[PDB]
């Protein structure tokens, strides 16, 4: 990928799996003799990181807008391969187990996913308020998992209660079917536009949907296809 | 993940448990006391239902039919009486008395009828004030086992609302106690229309000493008190039986989250230890 950066193509890098990369590394250096660290792992982790990270870097002359996959151990995000790679990225996402055990399959925890162009002026004044209160509403569903589960629903706030509704709308509505998953979703793919995302998203917010039960945000694109099919559905 | 703050939530799950199994107990004596006064209750009423039919059968003229007797025309304003539970933790009870008494309210504005609530319970009047209607006539802090002067506050307004043409419809809300797992609303009337208890299966013609209207006028409101003292008292008892069974139900959720916090601390303990005995291996090597 570095020559053609170099001539200036604009290089889209897919690598998979990184972490496969960290763990033949800990393999191999385990076989060399050296003393492990951590959990097992080779102690130059960090250099072999470093090296092999920062060839993947956007230069004046090319850019490569590169995009990593990671496999965290277990389910263990505090293992040393994911730390490492943590601080080598501009776009984190996290996907979790028990999003995706809810069929919830994009699966991406909006708490733990971040990057850095969610900046107000070069994403979008409209852009950020939407993403930061999203992320507000559905901190506040997390805290509050633990009454929810116990108490129940009742018991909470007035507010509360709204706020949970709107949260779980949220993360309902995060889900999206793909071209590539037609095979396990029926629906078809949704290529939904950043512009159509923050729409529905403010609108989810600002109470436009409300009274559509949750349901009908499974598996559905902008807020037009959910508006849709509630009224399908009368 | 530390094994040691999930020692402490497995502590504090294990005390919520402990609590509401107390709630659930204690509610549940409030709940069999509360049966206890419906019952003794009952007499009164079951024997006022059949006054009802009889003076209704004998009253027919119209003119004559005055007092709560008067099923006026032309429907300007209606009076709604919601009893609502005086602190939580009572399930969705509350939820579905205020549901019903919200879409009540639509469905008489639908109507173009200005709607008044007198609100039981310290629940209901706060739900309405934040609505921003404020209620008329409201009557919190009521005892578990009211007496009928408790609810006289609010009933000899609305009769008194009634009587003046300020109100032209009286209704009544309350949570039907179906079972000791279902409370559901239950919209009633406070217009006696036949008094359908036994229609009017009696007929034994009687004697006004003190003349037609002023029995009619006497009983009615008398009637109209005991059926709110007896949705009320039946509201308290749904009130204690949805506790009870909420707190079943928290006291099951709590423990199933005891046992998912205890695998999770076990996973932990385990991985400490591996993590323990595997440095100390290393650094003997």
């Amino acid at each position: 990928a570095e020559y053609f950066r170099d001539e200036g193509r604009d290089i889209l890098l897919f690598i998979d799996n990184i972490f496969r990369f960290v763990q033949a590394g800990s393999e191999v250096s385990s076989l060399l003799g050296r003393m492990p660290s951590q959990v097992g792992y080779q102690p130059t982790l960090g250099t072999e990181m470093g090296e092999l990270q920062e060839r993947i870097t956007s230069t004046k002359r090319g850019s490569i807008t590169s995009m990593q996959a990671v496999y965290v151990p277990a389910d263990d995000y505090t293992d040393p391969a994911p730390a490492t790679v943590f601080s080598h990225l501009d776009a984190t996402i996290s996907l979790e187990r028990s999003i995706a055990e809810r069929a919830i399959f994009p699966a991406v925890d909006p708490l733990a996913s971040t990057s850095r162009i969610l900046d107000p002026n070069i994403v979008g004044e409209e852009h950020y308020r939407v993403a930061q209160e999203v992320k507000r509403v559905l901190q506040r569903y997390k805290d509050l998992k633990d009454i929810i589960a116990i108490l129940g629903m009742e018991e909470l706030s007035d507010e509360d209660k709204l706020t949970v509704q709107r949260a779980r709308k949220i993360e309902l509505f995060f889900s999206q079917p793909f071209t590539v998953a037609q095979q396990f979703t029926g629906r078809p793919g949704k290529y939904v536009p950043v512009k159509k995302t923050v729409e529905s998203f403010a609108r989810l917010l600002n109470g436009e949907g409300d009274h559509i039960p949750e349901s009908f945000f499974y598996m559905q694109g902008d807020f037009d296809d959910v508006l849709a099919a509630y009224e399908a559905s009368q | 993940p530390s094994s040691r703050e999930i020692k402490r939530r497995i502590r504090s799950v294990k005390n919520v448990a402990q609590i509401t199994r107390a709630m659930e107990m204690v509610s549940a004596s409030k709940m069999r006391r509360a049966q206890r006064n419906v019952l003794a209750t009952r007499p009164y009423a079951d024997r006022m239902r059949e006054v009802m039919a009889n003076l209704t059968a004998r009253v027919v003229g119209a003119a004559r039919r005055g007092t709560l007797l008067e099923k006026r025309e032309t429907v300007k304003s209606v009076a709604l009486l919601v009893v609502t539970p005086d602190r939580g933790l009572c399930g969705s009870l509350v939820a579905n008395v205020l549901r019903r008494a919200g879409r009540f309210i639509t469905e008489q504005r639908a109507m173009g009828r200005t709607v008044d609530v007198y609100t039981f319970g310290r629940k209901g009047r706060d739900f309405f004030l934040r609505t921003g209607f404020a209620p008329a006539g409201e009557a919190t802090r009521l005892g578990d086992a009211p007496k009928l002067e408790a609810i006289l506050g609010v009933a000899i307004s609305a009769i008194n609302g009634f009587q003046s043409g300020k109100y032209d419809e009286l209704y009544i809300i309350y949570s039907e106690f179906i079972n000791t797992l279902v409370q559901r609303p239950a919209i009633k009337q406070l217009l006696p229309v036949e008094s359908p208890d036994i229609s009017t299966t009696t007929n034994v013609d009687y004697t006004y000493e003190p003349g037609e209207e002023e029995v009619l006028n006497s009983i009615l409101p008398r009637y109209v008190e005991t059926q709110i003292y007896q949705a009320v008292l039946e509201s308290i008892a749904s009130e204690h039986s949805a506790r009870m069974v909420a707190m079943r139900n928290a006291t099951n959720n709590a423990k199933d989250l005891v046992r998912d916090l205890t695998l999770s601390f076990n996973k932990a303990r385990q991985a400490a230890i591996t993590k323990e005995v595997s440095e100390i291996a290393s650094g003997a090597a």
